[PDB]
């Protein structure tokens, strides 16, 4: 119930000042705790997560930073204190402290980038999901659109559409969605290395690919390649998901496991025709990056006379002359 | 020297070389101490715009746009680990080799205006000591072209 | 005071973004209400605004300056304050 979320928030307070109270309050709920597994200890899992919900709700970046670490003090005030169980990560709501921490380092990412073209598709975003105080306090706001920033990209992405819809494509215009692609992907490059410190997501990012697939069809050279450099490093961070949350599944269940391998195979079909127009030098390194997806860089030096390439690749492969 | 097949990819390599050093601009003159050392360095950089020029013509004239290719097709960084491939030896370290890290952007891929061809030819004529080599070159560069050289 | 609140006035007509980002420079210059006017301005920040300016003034500042709730006290005010809370981030 509530009163226990607020007496574990109440030693999360004392667990910064000193512990010896604290562990006493962990020891006087491990055995007046339920400890019935299957639900009861997801409801000290819907009690932590309550926590690091609060703690991302809480100088804008100052005092976002200021939280990242208070977040960080409250994921060792857990690993002491223990804390060493619950999970009820289950359907859209362990890892979601980690998906929680990702996340703030995404809302420092984009405010470290405040300029007036996305604080304007952030304001769009904001006054559609509800309506704004307006006793000032205009950042609009932040507090709540980082506990839930995944959909002010959503968002301002419809806002480079209906900024594309005007871009009268008109160079300028090609400048200003490629400005925005080059934040998303560096805030999809923020929660990667956050990780390694360690279907609304995924159809707005389908929908820049091919959006940077319009615009390459009217384009001077160079800048036609930094927005291909740049749909390759998103793309790279899709299919790492989809990888990596493949190796989190196996066995039993498996109709659902060859079900969803299918689904991420013929988008690493999709995303290598899509570069079957684009420049081949990106295609060894997305050929790597879902390092086997074979049937696309087999069919890249099939295209042209490097029968160096192909020997290249079964220089160094698993099973790929029985593949070729 | 080598087979019919290596020679389109590499003038198509080739191709995409001239035309990087074709966009490089002219270089700041005025920038330099004396007067010497900056008559000299654009000395060079009309010998460069006119010889990378003819070349990109030459290789040009033998397909309808073709030039508008190779930007389309090797542009892409994948071009750049294919120029790689094919001039050194992939064992070197590509990370301190500049061709590997250099930033091919938007180029220009429009083919050189014959006026400015001329006064690239006349202000490179010192380059190569004025070599009957370097003038009969030329003159026969011009051979093919519509307009003639002066 | 006097400053800001005439850099603000609605006699003070072509106030463009200068304006404004200079009376938020006049208030480490006090020594009463420091929070009342900071939403004062940006109100008027607004009525200029004719619903380009407040977009401006969040893109000057580089946060939780500003207020909210207290501020409707409205359909890309919110709006904005979300690709505000991304830019903060």
């Amino acid at each position: 119930k509530i009163k226990l979320l607020k007496a574990a928030f109440l030693q999360y307070c004392r667990k910064d000042l000193g512990h010896a109270q604290m562990v006493v309050d962990e020891l006087f709920s491990s055995h007046s705790d339920l400890d019935s597994d299957s639900e009861l200890d997801r409801a000290v899992t819907q009690i932590s997560v309550d926590l690091m919900d609060d703690y991302p709700a809480s100088i804008i970046l100052h005092q976002l930073e200021d939280k990242m670490k208070a977040h960080s003090f409250l994921m060792d005030f857990i690993h002491q204190v223990g804390l060493f169980g619950r999970l009820g990560s289950f359907p859209v709501r362990l890892l979601l402290c980690e998906h929680a921490e990702k996340l703030s380092a995404a809302i420092v990412l984009k405010n470290h980038h405040s300029r007036l073209s996305d604080l304007v598709n952030t304001a769009i975003l904001i006054a559609l999901n509800k309506r704004e105080y307006e006793i000032p306090s205009n950042l609009t706001p932040a507090d709540v659109f980082f506990r839930e920033v995944s959909q002010v990209d959503t968002i301002c992405e419809c806002l480079l559409e209906h900024e594309e819809q005007v871009l009268r494509d008109s160079i300028e215009w090609a400048e200003v969605v490629i400005n925005v692609n080059n934040i998303l992907k560096d805030m999809l490059q923020a929660a990667s290395h956050y990780r390694q410190n360690r279907r609304t997501v995924i159809i707005r990012q389908h929908e820049i690919v091919l959006k940077v697939a319009y615009p390459q069809a009217d384009s001077n050279l160079r800048n036609i390649v930094t927005e291909q450099l740049v749909a390759l490093i998103d793309c790279f961070l899709d299919g790492y998901v989809s990888q990596l949350k493949s190796v989190d599944k196996s066995s039993n269940r498996e109709r659902y496991d060859n079900l969803e391998m299918e689904y991420l195979q013929k988008r690493s079909d999709l995303l290598s025709p899509l570069l079957s127009l684009g420049q081949y030098l990106w295609a060894a390194s997305l050929a790597e990056k879902y390092c086997d997806f074979d049937i696309l860089v087999q069919m890249c030096e099939q295209t042209d006379n490097q029968s160096r390439l192909q020997r290249y690749m079964t220089q160094f492969a698993d099973q790929n002359f029985s593949d070729f | 020297h080598s087979s019919n097949v290596q020679w389109r990819a590499l003038s198509e390599l080739a191709a995409l070389c001239y035309l990087i050093a074709f966009q490089v601009p002219r270089p700041k003159i005025k920038l330099i101490k004396g007067e010497a050392g900056q008559n000299l360095l654009e000395m060079m950089a009309c010998d460069r715009l006119s010889q990378s020029g003819h070349m990109l013509l030459n290789l040009s004239r033998g397909k309808q746009d073709f030039l508008k290719e190779i930007v389309e097709t090797f542009a892409n960084k994948s071009g750049q680990s294919a120029l790689y491939d094919a001039l050194f030896s992939s064992q070197s370290p590509k990370d301190t080799s500049f061709l590997g890290s250099d930033d091919i952007g938007n180029i220009d891929v429009r083919e050189p205006e014959l006026e400015d061809l001329t006064r690239y030819d006349v202000g490179a004529i010192r380059a190569h000591n004025g070599s009957l080599q370097h003038l009969t070159w030329l003159g026969l560069q011009w051979n093919s072209l519509p307009a003639l050289p002066g | 005071p006097q400053l800001i609140g005439l850099y603000i006035c609605e006699e003070n007509r072509r106030a463009n973004e200068y304006d404004f980002k200079k009376a938020l420079d006049l208030l480490e210059y006090i020594d009463i209400n420091i929070n009342d006017l900071k939403l004062e301005i940006l109100c008027k920040a607004l009525q200029r605004d004719n619903w380009v300016s407040k977009d401006s003034i969040f893109v000057k500042i580089l946060l939780p300056e500003v207020k909210d709730l207290l501020q409707a006290d409205e359909f890309v005010l919110k709006a904005n304050y979300e690709y505000y809370v991304q830019g903060q981030i």
